[PDB]
């Protein structure tokens, strides 16, 4: 791979650009948070990461409109430049029309950005993947983005390291998906993160935040201790 | 229009360009300084000048204001334009208000200066070391110094150039209230501090001072003269 | 204790050996005629038209030994022979009819040792170096003391430095230094430059280099002076263009063979850079070379100093005076102060007057200044 | 990997990594947080001497209830510094009240992100300030991670600092206890003794506002 | 008084051996037979019945079997009092005798001198427990390196492949050398150190031959474990762009990576490659097909300096108490070789005192002096 491996507007003779598989290897390297959805609930459980015993959990779900929510894994930068960005379209949205900005307009929107500075020889990618749960008139909306812009409505996504693991469970218990309260709804999202964390270690009210969307209920955020009550209520192993 | 990055981050973490530029202005000639109670004196090494060399056109010390006087050691062109932009902004600040500029304010923009051209996305880090020293306006002998890269701080006196590293250790040494105590014995450590490199009594030790809130003046050389006579006469005495 | 030991032993050899064996001698005879017998039945063991060249060797009794025309035959060796001399490639004598290995001989090598070990003692030593006092002990200690008193180290525990680096601007004595450490050791120096090593095609380098250790090993324990080789390697760059990737392969040989896995011997190293900053970060590595030392320019008592040592065999004249020179403040070497010293002679010589002059002295400083 | 801005193979920018290596040759400085107030102890770089203690300036003040300790590159500091005070005046103007701490410290790390400019800054910087939760701590690193922390340390002694840190910190203690605990590391930590001069010291209390201690008090901490 | 007593009985010692030199006479010349004896005539006897040359044997035609034969005389011979039929092999070095030229005994392959002292059959002096601050590194090797020879039942019983190649990479000088020293020293198999510079050569063919009978060398041999040392030097990446004139180094690594893992098995060969820089390595040797368990060797903790501290203070006329862990909290960011520095360094300080202890005093003056350089 000697040269062919320097900005996105090098092609290589494969058909392949590296810069944009190198923002994906980001996308890994940063934290897991998984999404899901039931007729009228979407939930992303995230997991923030201590950097040390005297630095509180980095929080990477932010509450962008009333009715959108995003989990972030990746650089903390773009992730926030990003968030900014959805914030100011969910704004500016409402100005030009009194509506909730549809989650897929709007995951449309971020795609076509996070494309732009991708075929001009100035720029870079954004190593940043976001989980956005959404609820727009048609509903709950669960969608993955990533750098390349390559958006996906999924009934049940996750992404960041360990990320296996939440895929496996999702896909396993997709038919009770779609099929759960709220509380359900929840305590799988939990299950995944406990599947993806080290068996020794465990979801505690400090490590997990908890954005909730759907009907009646804007976008809301629960950290700290609003987590207490559905890891209480949780199983264990 | 240009608009090419510089002044890239090296792998240990340090920046190739800074690291040359403090090399160049190294490479230099030397000038000391020092303050005193209400004298500042600089002086420096004049580098040779043919018989037909005007000295007027080598102006490798500026009075920027009535309270600041800067002593080069780069590139002579490098020297002028950070002084008329230096020069300028004190004017401005003039305007801005009606009171001289500080040493430390000054020291402020020429660092703010060096920050903007070696992080101006395309840009020669200008390779010069500069040397302060005022009286704020309510009077205070203050000295200031400045490298390449930026950095300044505050201090007492100051030594930079190609023989800055002895001559810096020589100063740290046998430095004291009893040396600085006024404008007596202090043209005298500075000129043994000149003449720690030896040999150049007569040719170099371009020598100015300040006193406080009155001017600057630079010494004459019958002046230089009998003061290096009365300082070798103080040797023979201690030898 | 162990002088006891070793007194007492020694005292057993010369009383044993010297009294028994003078007695034999006072009855000399039983030997000389046996020794002639002896030496007479080897000359019967054939010693017709003969040579041979040996390509290895089996074991005791056993090896393959060639001929001009490729007579690669074995053959059972004759205990006759020295033996322990049969090192692969050497020129073995063979019988006519049954080519019996009987004698090696070779008395020949490559004159590599010959060409770059020249004027071991040069007329440079330690009084002829005019100051640098501390460079001069830290390098005794590093390379001679070792060798002269190797006891030190063995009592204490650890053994020598290995490499040492002397690096300065474009002149200050390191050949000087080199030659001096070399006259004053009773080891075979070894001079070697920089462009010589960098060879027309691949392997030629390395290999020449793997030589050069290797001579070094074998011939004496003694230094060998590696002079400039930032224009060898430069560290180990991206490789990409293929002399430079070949100049990085005879670098890496030349760091296993500063330190590699099976072992080194009592051969020190001595480099000599212009620049040091640009060298292999690796190569210096403190486990090959430790005491770097500045070779700086000379200072003002060291210039004068400097002159005084090159002008000890030059007779300056009474008005001649050696102070005009010392005047300069600027880079004078010590090759320097010889090219003006020599230049003044050389002009007062032209202008026919035999002894030189200040104004001599003078313009010998003005055309010898470059810049 | 080379290049500009071009995005290294195993992730990040590689110019963030540059500047980690920047901040971790740099200087020493240590921050706590108590419910009692914020404390800063940052070790000094003196020079040969001569060197008052008024010539390096590794303390800011941002208003009159937050403190800022720098390690890094002295002008590196200085601009984030102007910027910061810069916003936190804006948005004083603006609202009447002062930024928040979490606030203030990603304005600054946002500005931080940007890489016109061509590299990024090579300084980290550490925020003790005084706002409606009050007093806390927020560590920022030139790659723009902003995180509150019950106590920080930055510089060349950073890891070590920080382990000593963790043994020593809990969940409750008072400033008094922060400034002895932080004064006890740096002396350990120290290129030399605790000369009361090779070091600056500042608090900002649910109180009394932002304050650098003064000579005396600084003596009398390092004697205790 | 010690010394005089020396050079005295050293003197009597020189003495002695001129004297006897003199007195009895034992010298060489040109050839010599000095130890006394040797008659061989008996030699000479079995010498006539022997002296026979050797060649190649090409092939046994027949099933009375025809041996053919290549040297500056071609031939086809066959039987001798020899047995085992051309030791069941064709391409061996027949070894056989003149005088209707059928008699022979069997002989080992030519090899060029290269390889023959590249064997390297010495056995480095370094053992285990001299290792610090690499313990998860060394505990890797010693697992891929002894398990699959050191009661391997336990290895096989598993049903799991024998891992063979390991590449240690990392800063320069932490221990990789001293550690593949200590497994050669260790191992009980044919061991061969290689050096990289030794393969380039005069232009296309030398590298890929000696590659070739190296390979086959420690086929023949029942277990080898190779030490491939300047990887780095030897092989590189595969383009060309200039290096058109340059590819012979390319071709040798690619007939390198063909025996390594081809059409056809590689055997019982562990292969160890020595490196530093282990990003220009090319892709196709670099495949974890043949280089399984590549091992990264970093900069010690407080823990390994401590321990290399002591290890290289195994040396006596030290101090009688040191603070190793103080010693290495002062030398961060050090090296294991900046370790054995620091104590050369503080042995050169006790000389330069003229003192026989090392004391802490000496160990710290050498710290500061290779930490300010
Ligand atoms: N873990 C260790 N234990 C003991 N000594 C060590 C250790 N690591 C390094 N050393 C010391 O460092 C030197 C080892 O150098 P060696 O040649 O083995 O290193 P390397 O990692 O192969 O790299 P390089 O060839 O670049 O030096 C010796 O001084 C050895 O004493
Ligand atoms: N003590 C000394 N230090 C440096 N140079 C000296 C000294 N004594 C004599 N010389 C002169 O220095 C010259 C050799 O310098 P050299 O070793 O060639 O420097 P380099 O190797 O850096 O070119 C000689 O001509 C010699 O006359
Ligand atoms: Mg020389
Ligand atoms: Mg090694």
């Amino acid at each position: 791979r000697n040269q062919y491996d320097n900005d996105v507007t090098v092609w290589s003779p494969q058909g392949r650009i590296h810069q944009i598989e190198y923002a994906m290897e980001a996308v890994k390297q940063g934290s897991a948070t998984v999404g899901l959805k039931s007729k009228t609930h979407a939930v992303l459980v995230a997991l923030k990461r201590a950097q040390s015993e005297l630095a509180a959990h980095q929080k990477k779900i932010l509450h962008v409109d009333n009715h959108i929510g995003i989990s972030i894994a990746g650089l903390t930068a773009d992730a926030r430049l990003l968030c900014n960005f959805m914030r100011q379209e969910c704004l500016d949205s409402r100005f030009v029309f009194d509506r909730p900005l549809p989650v897929s307009r709007l995951v449309s929107l971020i795609g076509s950005k996070t494309q732009i500075p991708t075929q001009r020889y100035g720029r870079r990618p954004y190593g940043v993947g976001l989980l956005i749960a959404g609820y727009d008139d048609m509903g709950p909306h669960i969608f993955q983005t990533c750098p390349s812009a390559n958006y996906f409505d999924c009934r049940a996504m996750s992404i960041g390291a360990r990320s296996q693991s939440a895929r496996t469970y999702l896909e396993r218990h997709m038919s009770e998906f779609m099929e759960c309260n709220l509380n359900e709804l929840v305590k799988h999202g939990l299950r995944a993160l406990r599947e993806t964390l080290p068996a020794e270690q465990d979801l505690t009210t400090k490590n997990v935040s908890i954005g909730i969307v759907g009907k009646d209920l804007e976008f809301t955020i629960y950290d700290d201790d609003d987590v207490s009550p559905f890891l209480e209520g949780l199983e264990e192993r | 229009s240009y608009d090419r990055a510089i002044t890239v981050f090296s792998p240990d973490g340090h920046l190739f360009q800074v690291e040359y530029a403090q090399e160049a202005v190294k490479k230099g000639s030397t000038a000391v300084g020092v303050r005193g109670r209400d004298i500042v004196v600089l002086g420096v090494e004049k580098k040779s000048v043919a018989k037909l060399q005007d000295e007027r056109t080598v102006r490798k010390i500026c009075a920027l204001d009535d309270n600041v006087c800067m002593a080069f050691a780069g590139l002579t062109a490098d020297a002028r334009i950070v002084i008329n932009r230096a020069r300028v902004e004190c004017q401005s600040h003039r305007l801005t208000v009606e009171d001289p500029v500080t040493v430390e304010y000054i020291t402020r923009y020429i660092a703010s200066l060096k920050q903007r051209y070696t992080q101006s996305n395309g840009r020669r880090p200008f390779g010069i070391s500069a040397l302060i020293v005022g009286f704020d306006f309510d009077g205070t002998p203050r000295l200031y110094q400045t490298d390449p890269s930026g950095t300044y701080h505050a201090w007492k006196a100051n030594a930079i150039g190609r023989g800055a590293k002895s001559v810096r250790e020589f100063l740290e040494k046998n430095y004291t209230d009893e040396a600085i105590e006024t404008d007596d014995l202090t043209i005298k450590l500075v000129i043994k501090a000149l003449l720690e490199v030896v040999q150049s009594g007569g040719k170099n030790i371009e020598l100015a001072v300040m006193r406080r809130d009155q001017s600057l003046k630079i010494l004459n050389p019958e002046e230089i003269e009998k003061y290096v006579a009365e300082i070798e006469k103080e040797k023979e005495e201690n030898e | 204790r162990l002088k006891l030991l070793k007194l007492e032993r020694i005292k057993d050899y010369l009383l044993m050996e010297e009294e028994f064996i003078r007695n034999q001698e006072q009855m000399k005879p039983l030997e000389e005629k046996q020794e002639e017998e002896r030496s007479k039945v080897d000359d019967l063991r054939g010693t017709p038209m003969s040579v041979g060249t040996l390509e290895e060797i089996i074991d005791d009794n056993h090896a393959i030994v060639s001929t001009s025309v490729g007579s690669e035959h074995y053959v059972s060796i004759l205990s006759f022979v020295d033996k322990d001399l049969l090192e692969p490639g050497c020129s073995v004598l063979l019988n006519h009819k049954v080519h019996a290995v009987i004698g090696v001989l070779m008395d020949d090598t490559d004159p590599l040792v010959t060409v770059m070990k020249v004027e071991k003692a040069p007329q440079e030593t330690y009084a002829d170096i005019g100051g640098l006092d501390n460079q001069i002990q830290e390098i005794k200690e590093s390379v001679e003391l070792p060798l002269t008193h190797p006891e030190y180290y063995e009592e204490m525990g650890i053994k020598p430095p290995k490499g040492v680096i002397l690096y300065g601007p474009p002149g200050t004595g390191k050949t000087l230094l080199a030659k001096a450490v070399a006259n004053q050791t009773s080891a075979t120096f070894l001079r070697v430059v920089g462009s010589e090593l960098i060879q027309k095609y691949l392997g030629d380098g390395p290999k020449l280099v793997r030589e050069l250790f290797r001579v070094a090993e074998e011939h004496a324990p003694s230094i060998v002076f590696i002079d400039e080789i930032d224009a060898i390697g430069t560290k180990r760059y991206d490789s990409n263009s293929g002399g430079e990737r070949e100049i990085q392969r005879t670098m890496l040989e030349l760091l296993n063979q500063l330190d590699g896995f099976d072992s080194r011997g009592d051969v020190k190293v001595i480099m000599a850079t212009n620049r040091i900053e640009t060298l292999d970060p690796a190569l210096i590595r403190p486990g090959r070379i430790d005491r770097k030392i500045e070779f700086p320019l000379p200072d003002e008592k060291t210039k004068k100093r400097i002159f005084q040592i090159h002008t000890s065999r030059m007779t300056l004249a009474d008005d001649v005076t050696l102070d005009d020179l010392i005047m300069a403040k600027d880079d004078l070497s010590g090759a320097d102060i010889k090219a003006i010293c020599t230049e003044a002679g050389l002009m007062a010589l032209r202008e026919r007057r035999m002894k030189v002059t200040n104004e001599d002295f003078k313009k010998s400083k003005e055309n010898v200044l470059y810049k | 990997d080379r290049g500009v801005n071009t995005f290294s193979p195993e992730g990040r920018l590689f110019q963030v990594e540059y500047a980690i290596e920047a901040i971790k040759l740099g200087s020493t400085a240590i921050g706590i947080q108590t419910s009692e107030g914020v404390c800063l102890a940052v070790e000094k770089r003196i020079t040969s001497p001569l060197m008052e203690p008024s010539s390096i300036e590794k303390i800011v003040e941002i208003d009159a209830h937050i403190g800022c300790a720098m390690s890094g590159l002295i002008a590196d500091a200085k601009t984030l510094i102007d910027k910061a005070r810069v916003e936190t005046q804006n948005h004083w103007f603006t609202y009447n009240e002062t930024m928040t701490v979490e606030s203030v410290t990603q304005a600054v790390s946002n500005l931080a992100l940007q890489f016109a400019m061509s590299r990024p800054f090579g300084v980290a910087l550490l925020f003790g300030g005084v706002d409606e939760k009050g007093p806390q701590l927020f560590h920022m690193d030139p790659s723009g991670t902003f995180v509150q922390c019950d106590a920080r340390a930055i510089g060349s002694a950073s890891e070590g600092a920080q382990s000593s840190l963790q043994e020593v910190y809990h969940k409750s203690m008072t400033l008094k206890e922060a400034i002895k605990s932080s004064l006890i590391i740096l002396k350990q930590v120290m290129e030399e003794k605790l000369n009361a001069t090779n070091i600056e010291l500042a608090t900002v209390q649910p109180g009394q506002n932002f304050h650098m201690f003064t000579k005396e008090e600084l003596e009398e901490v390092i004697k205790d | 008084t010690y010394s005089r007593q020396i050079k005295q009985v050293e003197d009597d010692i020189q003495q002695l051996l001129k004297k006897i030199n003199e007195l009895t006479g034992i010298k060489e010349s040109d050839t010599g037979l000095a130890p006394p004896a040797l008659w061989d005539l008996a030699a000479d006897k079995q010498t006539l019945q022997s002296e026979q040359p050797l060649q190649v044997a090409r092939c046994t035609k027949i099933i009375k079997y025809i041996i053919n034969v290549k040297q500056f005389a071609k031939f086809v011979v066959d039987l001798s009092d020899q047995v085992a039929p051309t030791d069941i092999e064709e391409g061996m070095r027949v070894g056989v005798d003149r005088n209707k030229y059928q008699i022979h005994i069997p002989l080992p392959p030519k090899i060029d001198p290269t390889v023959t002292m590249m064997q390297v059959e010495e056995k480095p002096d370094v053992t285990y427990s001299d290792v610090g601050g690499c313990k998860e590194q060394i505990e890797k090797l010693r697992e891929v390196v002894e398990t699959p020879l050191l009661h391997p039942e336990r290895f096989v019983n598993l049903g799991i492949e024998p891992p063979k190649g390991v590449l240690l990479f990392g800063p320069p000088g932490t221990g990789k050398t001293l550690c593949a020293r200590a497994v050669a020293n260790r191992t009980d198999a044919c061991f061969i150190r290689v050096i990289g510079s030794e393969l380039v050569q005069k232009y296309v063919g030398e590298g890929a031959r000696m590659v070739r009978e190296l390979f086959e060398m420690a086929r023949t041999k029942k277990a080898c474990l190779i030490f491939f040392d300047e990887i780095d030097a030897i092989g590189g990446a595969r383009f060309d762009d200039g290096a058109g004139g340059d590819n012979e180094v390319q071709r040798t690594m690619l007939e390198l990576i063909n025996q390594l893992d081809g059409f056809d098995p590689r055997g019982n060969i562990k292969v160890l490659m020595a490196t530093n820089r282990p990003d220009t390595l090319d892709p196709a040797l670099m495949r974890p097909g043949r280089l399984d368990r590549k091992i990264e060797f970093s900069l010690p903790d407080l823990e390994g300096r401590t321990h290399i501290f002591k290890i290289h203070a195994r040396s006596m006329s030290v101090e009688r108490d040191i603070r190793f862990e103080l010693l290495a909290r002062l030398c961060p960011n050090s090296t294991g070789a900046e370790i054995r520095s620091v104590c050369t360094e503080a042995g050169m300080f006790a000389i330069r005192a003229r003192r026989k202890i090392a004391t802490e005093k000496d160990f710290l003056e050498a710290v500061n002096k290779v930490i300010k350089s």
